């Protein structure tokens, strides 16, 4: 099966843009990273940044996850995402979603050797 | 960058009472959780000890729980191991390690390079 950090880089990075520039984006990218074949996974977002500065997370400043597990850490600096949020009218397999693009402090959970993220946690 | 030292193992007696201290230094943050991990000749590494930064939340392995004892310096990024009366069975390498969660080994992101504990019997 895929690697955890593997699954994280498909569902949440998109390191080849800055910004999501098109209120399409989410419909397009929820579809082509495979978030859409099971189910209409109702949110995602997406880290506009490099892999590298993403990883970087991973040595910051470590918080809570949302679940009470500890090994969540929150980004220094404000990082360019988006976040996909399925619509009302949403039913798969035509799966739709409002695009919102931020410049907002992540929080990711982070394990393995090298210690990466794994799950994309919030955003603050 | 972290620095994570970890020290106060050697050869020891069997019934003899041992303290390991761990620290972290370079870290502008505090680890929530901190603990012991250690790993015998030949076995994997095992989870003996966790406690978060308020001092609770603490976890202990079956094998060792009564045995040994895991304290923290409250704000700090410092752990300890009191080990009670040392058995031929604690003889391993002990890690300390932090920013993870209980004793889940894969969420640790930063570890000591470990201490020999020898216990002679």
């Amino acid at each position: 099966k895929e690697t955890a950090a593997a699954k994280f880089e498909r569902q949440h990075m998109d390191s080849s843009t800055s910004a999501a520039s098109s209120s399409n984006y989410c419909n397009q990218m929820m579809k082509s990273r495979n978030l859409t074949k099971d189910r209409c996974k109702p949110v995602n977002t997406f880290v506009h940044e490099s892999l590298a500065d993403v990883q970087a997370v991973c040595s910051q400043k470590n918080v809570a996850c949302k679940n009470g597990q500890t090994n969540c850490y929150q980004s220094y600096s404000t990082m360019s995402i988006t976040d996909c949020r399925e619509t009302g009218s949403s039913k798969y397999p035509n799966c739709a979603y409002k695009t919102t693009q931020a410049n907002k402090h992540i929080i990711v959970a982070c394990e393995g050797n090298p210690y990466v993220p794994v799950h994309f946690d919030a955003s603050v | 960058q972290v620095q994570m030292v970890e020290s106060g193992g050697g050869l020891v007696q069997a019934g003899g009472s041992l303290r390991l201290s761990c620290a972290a230094s370079g870290y502008a943050y505090t680890y929530i959780y901190m603990g012991w991990f250690r790993q015998a000749p030949g076995k994997e590494r095992e989870g003996v000890a966790a406690m978060d930064s308020g001092g609770g939340g603490t976890l202990y392995a079956d094998s060792v729980k009564g045995r040994m004892t895991i304290s923290r310096d409250k704000g700090k990024n410092t752990v300890y191991l009191q080990m009670d009366s040392l058995k031929p069975e604690d003889t391993a390498t002990y890690y300390c390690a932090a920013g993870g969660y209980e004793l889940r080994d894969r969420t640790y992101g930063q570890w000591g390079q470990g201490t020999q504990v020898t216990v002679s019997s």
